[PDB]
């Protein structure tokens, strides 16, 4: 017997799900980052505060997109890279991570090496661009 | 049938101005370009000016009349107007308005282009005369 | 065959929408340096060569009676006037008892009791000193308390004196659409304000619209290109106003011949009240004049256009206003800074049955305490203008109202109307609409994405 | 820019004989030709467009053949209701230059 | 004889043109969506209103770009997909659509199925990403 | 700026190669001079006059690339 939920999980519905299963609902979080959960302000303290918040949200979203593009992952929800994984960051095997862990737990585990990984992604993408230019200039 | 009637032709002194009006019926006026053609008395036909279909955003005038003639349409009125200004002794002639086989504005490569394929239907004639 | 979805970004598609347009003005206003409200608080430089693109093949539905542009323009003008009045002087101390007599120094019989010489005690730049001063007040701006008078506004609110450095003269204003929105313009000559338009264009900005404030007569506006135009949300409903657009203007010359002197009274530190000091010469009624023949011809054309809706044999009556306050019952306007209210009974006094410089003269009155936008509690005081005032304007249209008629259908009578300035804006924005672009499209092709 | 010449200036032909008019262009147009007929004291008519296709509403009593710079108009049996000024027009450019015209008459 | 317009069509100049011909002037509309048709506001009701409008325009533009990226069509004016066309949405043959129809008419015709098509595009792009990851993990 | 890059087909890239050939009229300096003896400020001063021409050419090339891609791959 199979019981079925009424509707897809929704915003943050996979926060407690395994990392592998949560990959099926990344779009909802991505949309919320920009538009919120699916009229005119008036001049004043309240309206000014709301406008500031909206501008801040736009800036945050654009910062994330800029980072993705800098890594060569623009326009993608799941992007593969050429950066090898360092067991120092985590030695758990793939099954543990993708079938017995949540993204919150993973963030807690590898929060210390996040900036290192980001820098490595930057360097790899830049080298990829340079090598692309040289290899294809030879053409 | 496709009928063109021309009017507005009279007598005007040299250096004056005159307006000729052609009323069109029996066809979609907006879908075709129109020509103004002049038959000097006893001479051959001479094309004067042409205006494209639709809004008439294209106008071409003969060098003989360039700089002093202006063509215009009124699709709601189905009227074709020629604004003869700064007339001369040789301008006296029989002026015809004719429907072009084509001339509808077309979007080709993001540009407005008009293909003119001649004149299929002519009016009946309107005579202008300059004297002094 | 095999077909696949294909996505196009930037397709020419649009929907009816509402948004916040911005306003632009020519550099000429910036060269006046008279601090026009529009050029000072709201508008930006106008594009030297505005872009107008004619849309071939396009037929678009317009409705001038559900256009948010009118509402935005009304809100904008009201807000700009209030903003310009914020830093001006508040005439709270002017609400005092006035000892008023007549002004019988060489007046005409028609101007008897219209002006009053009122003496009163007023504050000075020193809080502990009072000055006895006098001024001239229009009969309409004062009311008897019980020779004792008070300003008309004293029991409602305090009036704000217009800063003489601020100019409210109408300069052309262009309304322009922001990113993601477009302004569509109907160029049909006989467009009645509602329905399809087959000659459409898209414009960055509207044409220069002069925000002229007037009642019963549209002044200095746009003219029809072919014939007189009658426009109404529902012509058969007598409760809906009729906007009449002329094809030829009618000249109107309005004048205040009295030579007036402006006197400054210091009512506080840096606070000056500009009163009417004295009248040099005789006192005569301010008046407007229009040619009788031109007005008769225009009325004949209007009647001809009305008979298309009310019958070829119906008798048409032009009668004066029914009732209300001064603003609605009179042709109200601003001439050289002074606020005129003119009697239009001589303009709509005609009968038509479907079968030379007499210079119709309309008497006018002048007011200094002004209630604009049909509001209450925000009265405005207009300081007097020194000298003799003459202005020449063009009547380009009318606002009319039809009587019930009792359903007899034998006769129809039209009276001048107005009050709501939204009709004045509609008289100019009838040909414009705002649309929102939808740039995403999906269509079938034989193109298939790689795997 | 493009000069258009019709030859001969006039033709006198019997009733029921071939009538040929030659049309010469300074520059090649190679498809842009129209053959017009203006009967004496009447408006012109369009007979053939593109130098090879008869206009609808006219019987197949006229033929046209040509290309490049040279064109030719051929008439069937010269019926009495055939006399008229035959004009050779080009529409390759925006000048729509007309020909001088050819006068055709019957033997008399 | 060929008459030639002075300049390219411009903003919305192809609204009445055929869908095939309108593809040559998508860039102008795309630019207008962000910058308008080719100085400082003052504090007040008017300036606040204009700033709100500008922020709203930015948000709308970013929403459109987010949708395009979610479909795998980022950085493209014309993007082909793997979603087959359903004749239920429209049975007109290609010639009719691309040589006898305008984009406004097409939008009126298929306005009911737009959301269905959008969802299908989302699903197809997500499946493409997943299959890409698996196929190329096999490498 | 990002819209311009995407319109050129260079979205998500810091260095993007194109199909637009270089016109010696814009500059005739050889590659070594430009990439080993010049700064970006000097280069901007040199070729500031032709920047809009180059931008338009990039636009046209990208649009033609999209059209040809669609046709070539519709043949598939
Ligand atoms: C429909 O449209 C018509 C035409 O567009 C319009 O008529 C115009 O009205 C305006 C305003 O009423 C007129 O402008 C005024 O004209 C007077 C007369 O001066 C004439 O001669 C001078 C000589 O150089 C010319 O420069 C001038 O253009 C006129 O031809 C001027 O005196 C006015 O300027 C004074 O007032 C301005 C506003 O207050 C000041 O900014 C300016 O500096 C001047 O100051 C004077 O007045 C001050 C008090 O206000 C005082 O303190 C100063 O010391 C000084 O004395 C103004 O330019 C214009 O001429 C009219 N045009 C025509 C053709 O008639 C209608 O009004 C309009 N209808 C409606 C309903 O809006
Ligand atoms: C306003 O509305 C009118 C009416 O719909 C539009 O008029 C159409 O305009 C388009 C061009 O924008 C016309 O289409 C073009 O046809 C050319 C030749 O067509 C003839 O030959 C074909 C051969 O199959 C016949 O089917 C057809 O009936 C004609 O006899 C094409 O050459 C044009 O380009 C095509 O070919 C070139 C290569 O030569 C390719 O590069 C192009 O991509 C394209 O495939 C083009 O297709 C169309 O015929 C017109 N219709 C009518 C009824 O006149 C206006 O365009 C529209 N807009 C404006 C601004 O007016
Ligand atoms: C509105 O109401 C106010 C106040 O009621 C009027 O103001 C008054 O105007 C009258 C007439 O101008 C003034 O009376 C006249 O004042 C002249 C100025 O003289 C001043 O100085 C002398 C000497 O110190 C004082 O005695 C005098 O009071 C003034 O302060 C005098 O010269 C006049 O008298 C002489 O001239 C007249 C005319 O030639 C002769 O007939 C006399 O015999 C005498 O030779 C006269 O006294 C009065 O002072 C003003 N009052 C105030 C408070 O200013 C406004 O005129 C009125 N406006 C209207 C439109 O109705
Ligand atoms: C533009 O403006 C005109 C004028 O105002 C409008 O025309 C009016 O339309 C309304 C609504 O259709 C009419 O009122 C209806 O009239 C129907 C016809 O009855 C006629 O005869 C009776 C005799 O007693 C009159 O009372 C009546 O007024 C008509 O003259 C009635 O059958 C209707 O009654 C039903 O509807 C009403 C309203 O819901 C209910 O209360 C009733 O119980 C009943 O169910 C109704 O009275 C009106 O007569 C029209 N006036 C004229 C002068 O024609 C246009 O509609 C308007 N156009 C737009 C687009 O708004
Ligand atoms: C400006 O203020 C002055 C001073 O307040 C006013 O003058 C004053 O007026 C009152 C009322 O008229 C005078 O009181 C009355 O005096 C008469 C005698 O004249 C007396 O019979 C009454 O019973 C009453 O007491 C007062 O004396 C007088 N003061 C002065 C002149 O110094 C003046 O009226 C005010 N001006 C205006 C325009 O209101
Ligand atoms: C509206 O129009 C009516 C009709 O034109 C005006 O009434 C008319 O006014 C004229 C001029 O005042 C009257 O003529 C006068 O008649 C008297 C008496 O015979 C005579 O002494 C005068 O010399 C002059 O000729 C006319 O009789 C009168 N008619 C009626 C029916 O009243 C009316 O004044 C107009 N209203 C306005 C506000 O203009
Ligand atoms: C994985 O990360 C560790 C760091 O935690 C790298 O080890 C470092 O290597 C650098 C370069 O030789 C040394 O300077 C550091 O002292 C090392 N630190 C430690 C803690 O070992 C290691 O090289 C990384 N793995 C790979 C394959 O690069
Ligand atoms: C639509 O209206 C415009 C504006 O009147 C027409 O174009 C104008 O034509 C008249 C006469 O030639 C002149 O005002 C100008 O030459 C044109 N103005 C502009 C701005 O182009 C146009 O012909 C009309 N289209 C129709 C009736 O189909
Ligand atoms: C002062 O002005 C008032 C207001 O006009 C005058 O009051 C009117 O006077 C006339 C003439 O006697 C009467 O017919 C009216 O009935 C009065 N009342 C109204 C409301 O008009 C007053 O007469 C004037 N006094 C002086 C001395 O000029
Ligand atoms: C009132 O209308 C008249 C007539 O339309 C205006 O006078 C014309 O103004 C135009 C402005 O471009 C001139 O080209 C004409 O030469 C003037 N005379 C005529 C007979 O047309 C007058 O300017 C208008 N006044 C206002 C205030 O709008
Ligand atoms: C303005 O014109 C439109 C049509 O162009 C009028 O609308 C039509 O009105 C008649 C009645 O007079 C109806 O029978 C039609 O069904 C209406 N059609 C449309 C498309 O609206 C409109 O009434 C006119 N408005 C006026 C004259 O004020
Ligand atoms: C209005 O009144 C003022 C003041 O009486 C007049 O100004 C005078 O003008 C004349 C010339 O006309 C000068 O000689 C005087 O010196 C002026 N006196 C002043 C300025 O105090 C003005 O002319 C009058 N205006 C009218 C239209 O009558
Ligand atoms: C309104 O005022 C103008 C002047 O501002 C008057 O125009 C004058 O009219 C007379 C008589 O026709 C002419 O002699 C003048 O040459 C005109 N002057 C101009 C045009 O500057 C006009 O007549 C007045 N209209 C009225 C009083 O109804
Ligand atoms: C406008 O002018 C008309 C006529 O010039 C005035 O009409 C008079 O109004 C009074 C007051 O109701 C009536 O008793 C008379 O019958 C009218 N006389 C005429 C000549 O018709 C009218 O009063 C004026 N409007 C106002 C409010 O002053
Ligand atoms: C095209 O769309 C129609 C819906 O309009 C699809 O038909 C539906 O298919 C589902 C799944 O079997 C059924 O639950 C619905 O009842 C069907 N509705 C209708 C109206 O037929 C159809 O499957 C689609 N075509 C393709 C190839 O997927
Ligand atoms: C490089 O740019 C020059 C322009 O500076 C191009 O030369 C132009 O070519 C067009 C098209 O034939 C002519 O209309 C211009 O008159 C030419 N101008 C000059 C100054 O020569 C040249 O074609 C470009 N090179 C390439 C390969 O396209
Ligand atoms: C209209 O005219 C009548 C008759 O002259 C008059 O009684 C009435 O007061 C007038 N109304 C207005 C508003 O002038």
């Amino acid at each position: 017997a199979v019981g079925i939920g009424e509707v897809f999980l929704g915003f943050l519905g996979a926060a407690g799900s395994t990392m592998g299963a949560a990959s099926n609902t990344l779009t909802v979080q991505a949309r919320q980052l920009l538009s919120g959960i699916v009229h005119l302000l008036k001049l004043g303290v309240w309206g000014f505060k709301q406008l500031q918040a909206r501008v801040l949200a736009v800036e945050r979203y654009l910062e994330v997109q800029q980072l993705l593009g800098i890594w060569g992952c623009s326009g993608k929800l799941i992007c593969c890279t050429n950066v090898p994984w360092n067991s120092s960051w985590s030695n758990r095997n793939l099954s543990e991570i993708w079938d017995n862990m949540t993204w919150l737990q993973w963030d807690k585990e590898i929060g210390n090496y996040t900036q290192i990984i980001y820098g490595l992604l930057e360097e790899s993408q830049f080298q990829q661009e340079i090598n692309e230019q040289d290899l294809l200039a030879l053409d | 049938q496709v009928q063109l009637v021309e009017s507005g032709g009279g007598v005007v002194q040299p250096g004056g101005s005159l307006r000729l009006s052609c009323a069109a019926s029996g066809f979609a006026f907006k879908d075709f370009g129109m020509h103004w053609v002049r038959q000097a008395p006893g001479k051959g036909l001479e094309w004067v000016a042409v205006i494209g279909g639709g809004h008439g955003q294209h106008q071409s005038y003969s060098e003989s009349v360039k700089g002093r003639f202006a063509i215009t349409r009124d699709n709601e009125k189905n009227k074709l107007y020629l604004h003869m200004d700064r007339l001369r002794t040789e301008d006296t002639a029989v002026y015809y308005c004719a429907k072009d086989r084509l001339g509808r504005p077309w979007n080709i490569g993001g540009r407005l282009v008009y293909y003119y394929y001649g004149m299929d239907v002519w009016g009946q004639g309107t005579t202008v005369t300059v004297s002094s | 065959e095999n077909l696949w979805v294909t996505v196009y970004y930037g397709v020419p598609v649009w929907k009816d929408a509402e948004t916040t347009l911005f306003c632009a003005s020519d550099a000429k206003a910036y060269e006046t340096e008279k601090h026009n409200v529009w050029a000072t608080h709201a508008c930006v430089p106008t594009d030297p060569n505005p872009q107008e693109i004619h849309l071939e093949n396009v037929t678009e539905e317009f409705n001038m009676w559900k256009n948010n542009m009118v509402e935005q323009m009304h809100t904008d003008i009201i807000s700009l006037w209030d903003q310009s009045l914020k830093p001006c002087v508040k005439l709270t101390p002017l609400c005092v008892t006035l000892q008023c007599t007549n002004v019988t120094n060489n007046i005409t019989d028609d101007m008897r009791g219209e002006l009053k010489n009122c003496s009163f005690n007023m504050t000075t730049e020193l809080r502990d000193k009072k000055q006895k001063v006098y001024s001239l007040f229009y009969r309409l701006d004062v009311v008897q308390i019980n020779k004792e008078y008070r300003l008309i506004n004293c029991n409602t609110s305090a009036c704000t004196q217009i800063c003489p450095k601020v100019s409210f003269e109408p300069i052309p204003i262009h309304y322009c659409a922001p990113a993601g929105f477009a302004i569509l313009k109907c160029k049909d000559k006989k467009f009645n304000g509602t329905g399809p338009c087959k000659n459409v264009s898209t414009v960055q900005c509207t044409h220069g619209i002069k925000p002229v404030v007037s009642t019963q007569l549209l002044l200095n506006g746009s003219l029809a290109e072919e014939e007189v135009m009658i426009r109404s949300e529902n012509i058969t409903n007598n409760a809906k106003n009729i906007i009449v657009q002329f094809n030829t203007p009618v000249q109107i010359n309005c004048t205040r011949p009295n030579n007036m002197t402006r006197k400054s009274i210091r009512i506080g530190p840096g606070q000056a009240f500009y009163a009417l000091g004295d009248i040099i010469g005789d006192i005569r009624q301010p008046h407007c004049t229009v040619s009788k023949a031109t007005w008769n011809e225009t009325l004949g054309k209007v009647v001809k256009q009305l008979r298309k809706h009310f019958g070829n044999n119906t008798i048409i009556f032009f009668a004066n206003s029914s009732g209300g306050d001064l603003e609605v019952t009179t042709h109200s306007f601003n001439c050289g800074g002074e606020f005129f209210y003119c009697n239009t009974s001589g303009l709509f006094n005609s009968t038509w049955i479907s079968n030379s410089n007499d210079s119709i003269t309309l008497p006018c009155r002048i007011k200094q305490i002004i209630n604009m936008w049909q509001r209450v509690g925000q009265c405005m005081y207009a300081p007097p203008i020194q000298g003799v005032i003459r202005c020449v304007s063009n009547i380009t249209g009318l606002i009319l109202t039809r009587d019930g008629g009792s359903t007899n259908s034998t006769t129809e009578t039209f009276r001048p109307g107005g009050g709501d300035m939204r009709d004045n804006w509609r008289s100019e924005l009838y040909k414009y609409k705002v649309v929102k672009i939808e740039p995403l499209g999906v269509a079938p092709t034989r193109c298939k994405r790689r795997v | 820019a493009i000069r258009m010449t019709q030859s001969p200036s006039s033709l006198s032909a019997s009733v029921g004989d071939r009538v040929t008019i030659t049309c010469q262009a300074s520059q090649d147009i190679k498809k842009s030709l129209n053959w017009y007929r203006q009967k004496p004291g009447k408006a012109p008519e369009l007979l053939i467009h593109d130098a090879s296709i008869l206009q609808t509403g006219v019987p197949s009593a006229f033929t046209a053949s040509g290309s490049g710079t040279h064109f030719s108009f051929v008439i069937n049996k010269l019926q009495p209701e055939d006399v008229g000024t035959y004009f050779c027009q080009e529409y390759e450019n925006l000048q729509f230059t007309f020909g001088p015209g050819t006068k055709v008459e019957i033997k008399r």
